[PDB]
């Protein structure tokens, strides 16, 4: 089995511990606990392929341990919350940082807008998501909602096929 | 006394996790990371459980020691290290199969 | 595993005297061996007051100390850890008290 | 204050803690346990310089002790010391004499040959010519014979590694 090292960042709140743990458990977290930093180790069926996925759920809210995540992990997805505007502006630095730590503009990542499910409470529209997903490289994006299973499997399926290249 | 990061490892306590990581002070207890690791895991209860500093090599640990409840795991972690070629690492397991694992 | 011996460090008990050595086994326990170093050291139960201690620091006095449970096996602590680089380690013989205080502020 | 590693060898009973614990803490032990391996420091003056003594009070035991072979790189000066009351002891020596010259590799090591236990003249089995003789044969050893109880040559012992350590 092929050991794929994939990393979740993104500013406090968004849903990466939500979105791991959808993904690797099949529960939802309702409780909000500021992550330090959990490890997961889950086995998917990836295109015909047996995968040992370790996804790395960090901290929003600790830049000291920061490039220890980047040198290490082979892909990378940033999570935004499509409620909260602020967690989109802190993605820009976080692309910048994992290409300076690791020195290449081609680096298998997605952009992911969780919390679709609060449609009624949107703040950042897709076409934004887009824009910016664009503008990084024409790199890849979803909308997800770790509440109602959207797009969960696919943050983790993409990373993988994307290092399969 | 400088606050590091301690990775808790999760022997069979919540299906596919590996590590829920705790900040420790270096006034820090073990019955207090103890709690910590607990709510983190999502499981007083304190009391049946146990902060393990394991070791093996290249998974199964060869030998354990239970960390003492009074006891500041920050300063066990940085002040000594497994023998060289053996790998370390913090457990929480059970208290009964935890002492039954020492001998 | 071999029957080794450990050097226990009288850190001031009788003027004169750095360390003394008991055997110890792979199956010898701490409270085996503070009755022994005891004896050793010239000093019915006068084992509870005293603790064998797993001292480190630079080389001396030690930096910080671990007081051993009287369960705990001596020769597998010694030979499955190791004090960080730069670091001397040595075992101990200390009054509980003494060593319990150490234990929490150094 | 120059450190000085001294080594007091011999076989079981001879009275080598009782040499150590005496110069070292004054006083003269009672009953017998056999040692492992003891470690004393002792501050004292020579000749005029005040100097540090490290003693290490060693194992009759020889079957339980390979650490001989560490102690013997390590010591700068020996005392072998045997019983004048039993005759195995004297003959043991010879034994641990050449292990020392072996693996230091030279005659000229800092050494004094020692008779213990002289107050006992009494039960005596090994003579002073045959002791004095031991040494003459030794490349000219020095030889004391020596009390712990009654604090015969007992500091003498010690001072005059010292005084050979001196090079
Ligand atoms: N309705 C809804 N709530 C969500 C979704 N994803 C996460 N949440 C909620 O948002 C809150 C924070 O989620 P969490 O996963 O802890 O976010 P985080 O990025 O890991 N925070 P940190 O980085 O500080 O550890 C929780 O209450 C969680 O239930 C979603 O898709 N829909
Ligand atoms: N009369 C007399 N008795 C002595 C003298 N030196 C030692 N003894 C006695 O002989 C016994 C053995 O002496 P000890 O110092 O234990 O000898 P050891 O060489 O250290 N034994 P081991 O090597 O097994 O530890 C003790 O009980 C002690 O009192 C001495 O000079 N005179
Ligand atoms: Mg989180
Ligand atoms: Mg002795």
């Amino acid at each position: 089995m092929r050991e794929y090292k994939l990393v979740v960042l993104g500013s406090g709140g968004v849903g990466k511990s939500a979105l791991t743990v959808q993904f690797v458990q099949g529960i939802f977290v309702e409780k909000y606990d500021p992550t330090i930093e959990d490890s997961y180790r889950k086995q998917v069926e990836v295109d015909a392929q047996q995968c040992m996925l370790e996804i790395l759920d960090t901290a929003g809210t600790f830049t000291a341990m920061r490039d220890l995540y980047m040198k290490n992990g082979q892909g990378f997805a940033l999570v935004y919350s499509i409620t909260a505007q602020s967690t989109f502006n802190d993605l820009q630095d976080l692309r910048e940082q994992i290409l300076r730590v690791k020195d290449t503009d081609d680096v298998p990542m997605i952009l992911v807008g969780n919390k679709c499910d609060l449609e009624d409470e949107r703040v950042v529209g897709k076409e934004q998501g887009q824009n910016l997903a664009r503008q990084w490289n024409n790199c890849a994006f979803l909308e997800s909602s770790a509440k109602s299973k959207i797009n969960v499997n696919e943050i983790f399926y993409d990373l993988v096929r994307q290092i399969n290249r | 006394a400088p606050p590091g990061v301690l990775k808790i490892f999760g022997a069979g306590l919540a299906s596919g996790a590996n590590y829920k990581s705790v900040l420790a002070t270096a006034r820090s207890t073990a019955r207090e990371l103890v709690a910590e690791a607990l709510e983190r895991y999502g499981l007083s209860c304190v009391d049946a459980f146990a902060l393990c500093d394991a070791l093996g090599r290249p998974w199964r640990a060869e030998h354990l020691r239970v960390l003492g409840d009074s006891e500041r795991p920050l300063l066990v972690q940085e002040l000594w290290r497994a023998r060289p070629g053996w790998a370390r690492r913090f457990e929480l397991r059970g208290r009964e199969e935890a002492r039954r694992l020492e001998q």
